[PDB]
């Protein structure tokens, strides 16, 4: 999901 | 509400760049030609420019006249009057200019004389002569 | 938050307000009173305070009463029925504690469990806490699935699963208070590399940046405000809504030049007017100057008339060289307005070669959180999930993620070798026949009361299916694993003897050279005690990497790191191992993601049970069997560990209720 990206 | 403020997006925008397959392709190739067309445009008038410019190269300077300064006078001379009589067949109302030719009038005086001696001066004639041309 | 209110939020639950969960078990209090709702409220939130200070102990009824203070803890039938609802739905008394109250004496149904997971283990470890009789069949050598971790000497490297998202509201939370995790907050500080191997300069690392930024928000507008979501009967993708978004900033870029040089021409045109006037004005003053000279050749003393003729030519002389001055004037007024405008135009273009390659970078991060390639994603809701995203710095696990899974699976009968080839549920029961994965002629039989089957939603997917359900799974159900996506995103091990990288820094990104190759080992970590770098392999070039050998993609590897520490700085590494998710038999990918045409809705579907039909035709509708957990079953946390967790959490809850009763719901 979105909230792994850096 | 709005898109973010330097982002460019419209309904009618949107529609246009997706239409078909290549239509954002389309667009983007129109207004490259439309650029090129107006780019080129710019350096042909800008030639021609140029060469008027050259033309009027040197100004007006051989051509200027030095200042005529003199003091507005009451009296009319013999010559004033005539000069007058004459200006008027050639400017007709313009106060302003049978002003500059008499030399020692002011506006108002010249319009003074147009009343003064209407009558001696056929004015009326003098006048609708000028009208005829 | 916190106190009382904090513990609510730790939970995930609002501490004012009762969820719609809430609602189903105790539905005599939510249409009662508003005075009881706050008297429930406070009990529900103090007692998950009481488990949540401390997790390492069982949270008892009596423990709890015992806490209470007036007039809450008066009512002792409601303080039970709210410390069971917390105890049954796994919000209390979950993972790995002390257990106050021995296991009962007998175990009461039989559940076989399809996958040890991180979403099989928490199912397990609750119904087992329920006195269930539960077996696990895992297809792998290892519990923890896409929990998998290298390990080799004092090397340590997670392969699957890897950052703590933050411990606010995580109940990954709790766990690390359990399990021994060494828990190391990542700093966010990531310097970008172009592919010649030398640093973004920070005026374009953040002019690019904040332009993706901008990019994003304007993709949420076409989705929301404009109503761009269906194209030619297919759903809009992130990846067209992203394309169409900057061909309308490049189309701007070119009217804006348009309207800017078409400024020029009206201008320059203004001039032409202007010349073309002033030529004309200077051929008659140089004749009328002609006449003035020819009639000046009249000498003294003249006729009245001949006089005129001087004085009136000279008027008309000055006359028209007042004009001339002015036409001058305003010639020297419109040149100067023509070098205003040369001086400064507008922007040349919308974004460089250079520009769109570092932009590239910035989508292939997204193509790594969603392990897939943006054209895949859903524009609506690609990342609905986003509101349930928890608050504190992220983190890693530092001695190695599968420490979780490992210390779940403790206690617990895991047939490990085990693949599962069939289910077969019916109105009576359910068998589950299995091989084992070693010599596959030897087979397993085993019968089960129900079946939770955690099965990765790529396994799901298979065509032909590896698994075969007995009835086939229902239309709804094998609609929603079609139109759900499953992605992959792989990572590049690397074990070297010394640390030639900045040790402060935790991660760095490689800029590719072409959009093609924008996922392809673009990212960096460094994140471990052992002088490890690790690379990730994401969006389209993730796919297309694993038909490569591990010695050409190492090689790809060292590469870009010569060229970014020096060709003499970057050693040969000791150990390098790389993963292929996709290739993976029990996985067949990395994690969901929310595809084009598909919604949060579909994970809903995803989680909804299996009810057979009736054995003798006519008999009464039967119990539901087969149930679903797993990180694709929870639409408020999906791809995630703790997503997984708490579905596992979920289903126990469910079975539970199924098969023991719910004696809180009174
Ligand atoms: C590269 C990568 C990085 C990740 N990073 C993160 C991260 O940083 N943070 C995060 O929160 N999440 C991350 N995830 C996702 C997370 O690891 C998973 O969502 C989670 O572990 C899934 O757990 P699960 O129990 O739902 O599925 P799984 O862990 O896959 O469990 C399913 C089990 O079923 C078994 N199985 C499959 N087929 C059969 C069969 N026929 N018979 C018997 N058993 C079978 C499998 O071997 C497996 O053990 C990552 C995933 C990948 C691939």
């Amino acid at each position: 999901p979105r909230s792994f990206a850096v | 509400r709005k898109p973010p403020k330097g982002m460019f997006l419209s309904q009618e925008d949107v529609e246009a760049v997706s239409a078909n397959a290549t239509a954002a392709t389309t667009v983007l190739r129109q207004l490259d030609m439309e650029l090129v067309s107006v780019k080129r445009q710019i350096q042909n008038i800008k030639q021609t420019n140029s060469a008027l410019k050259e033309k009027l190269d040197g100004g007006i300077e051989p051509y200027r006249l030095p200042e005529v300064i003199q003091k507005c006078n009451a009296r009319w001379t013999t010559e004033e009057q005539l000069l007058a009589v004459q200006a008027i067949r050639k400017y007709g109302r313009d106060f302003q200019a049978i002003s500059d030719v008499i030399g020692n009038k002011s506006v108002v005086q010249v319009k003074n004389f147009f009343v003064n001696y209407r009558r001696r001066f056929n004015i009326d004639e003098v006048l609708q002569e000028w009208e005829a041309e | 938050p916190s106190g009382v209110e904090g513990a609510a939020f730790q939970s995930r639950l609002p501490h004012d307000r009762m969820t719609s969960q809430e609602a189903a078990c105790f539905p005599d209090i939510i249409s009662g009173p508003q005075q009881t709702q706050k008297v429930f409220l406070f009990i529900r939130n103090r007692t998950l305070q009481l488990w949540l200070d401390n997790p390492k102990i069982q949270l008892t009824f009596e423990a709890t009463l015992q806490q209470l203070e007036a007039p809450y803890n008066s009512d002792t039938v409601l303080v039970h029925r709210v410390h069971s609802y917390l105890e049954r739905h796994g919000l209390i008394n979950f993972g790995i504690y002390k257990r106050i109250k021995p296991l009962p004496t007998k175990k009461t149904g039989k559940v076989i469990i399809i996958g040890s997971g991180v979403s099989g283990l928490a199912a397990a470890r609750q119904l087992q806490s329920f006195g269930m009789d539960v077996t696990l069949l895992e297809a792998r050598d290892r519990v923890g699935g896409r929990v998998a971790t290298f390990r080799k000497g004092n090397y340590v490297a997670d392969l699957g699963a890897m950052v703590v998202t933050g411990l606010g509201g995580n109940p990954m939370a709790v766990v690390s208070k359990q399990v021994n995790m060494e828990l190391a907050k990542i700093k966010q500080k990531c310097p970008l590399y172009e592919a010649n191997g030398q640093a973004v300069p920070k005026e374009k690392d953040e002019m690019v940046e904040q332009e993706f930024n901008r990019l994003l928000e304007a993709t949420s507008y076409l989705s929301h405000q404009l109503d761009f979501n269906v194209l030619n009967n297919k759903p809009v993708s992130l990846g067209q809504a992203l394309e169409v978004v900057i061909q309308l900033q490049e189309k701007h870029v070119k009217d804006e030049q348009i309207e800017h040089w078409k400024k020029i021409v009206k201008t320059q045109e203004e001039l032409k007017e202007l010349l073309n006037k002033m030529v004309n004005l200077k051929e008659k003053i140089k004749e009328l100057h002609q006449q003035y000279k020819e009639a000046s050749e009249v000498k003294p003393p003249r006729d009245i008339t001949a006089e005129f003729l001087v004085k009136s030519k000279h008027r008309d002389l000055t006359a028209l060289c007042k004009e001339y001055d002015e036409l001058a004037e305003t010639q020297g007024k419109l040149e100067e307005k023509l070098q205003e405008l040369e001086a400064n135009p507008p922007s040349d273009v919308y974004l460089s070669s250079r520009d769109r390659q570092i932009l590239d970078w910035h989508f292939a991060n997204l193509e790594f959180a969603n392990a897939t390639p943006l054209s895949t994603l859903s524009l609506k809701h690609w990342d609905q999930d986003d509101d349930f995203e928890f608050t504190g710095s992220h983190l890693t696990v530092r001695n190695g993620y599968s420490c979780v899974p490992v210390a779940l699976a403790e206690g617990l009968d895991i047939k490990l070798n085990t693949a599962v080839r069939q289910v077969r549920y019916t109105a009576s029961g359910c068998e589950v026949i299995a091989v084992n994965t070693r010599s596959t002629s030897q087979t397993f039989i085993y019968k089960c009361d129900a079946v939770l089957c955690t099965l990765p939603l790529g396994v799901l997917k298979q065509q032909p299916p590896a698994v075969q359900f007995v009835p086939p799974l229902p239309e709804w159900k094998t609609s929603a694993v079609q139109r759900m996506g499953f992605g992959n995103l792989n990572k590049v091990v690397l074990c070297f003897d010394r640390v030639f990288w900045d040790p402060s820094v935790n991660l760095f990104g490689h800029v590719g050279s072409t959009t093609a190759s924008r996922g392809e080992l673009f990212l960096f970590w460094n994140l471990y005690k052992a002088p490890i770098l690790l690379a990730l392999v994401a969006g389209e070039a993730a796919g297309i990497m694993e038909n490569i050998s591990d010695d050409v993609i190492v090689g790809r590897c060292l590469a870009i790191l010569k060229g970014i520490f020096g060709s003499s700085a970057v050693p040969q590494p000791k150990e390098t191992v790389v993963s292929r998710w996709r290739a993976d038999p029990w996985a067949r990918g990395s994690y969901s993601y929310v595809a084009a045409g598909s919604s949060g809705n579909d994970y809903d579907l995803m989680a909804q049970p299996i009810t057979p039909g009736p054995s003798i035709p006519g008999a009464p509708q039967p119990i539901p069997r087969l149930f679903f957990a797993g990180e694709h079953t929870i639409r408020n946390y999906p791809a995630t560990v703790h997503g997984a967790l708490l579905s596992g959490l979920r289903e126990a809850g469910r079975i539970a209720d199924q098969f023991l009763g719910a004696m809180y719901t009174l």
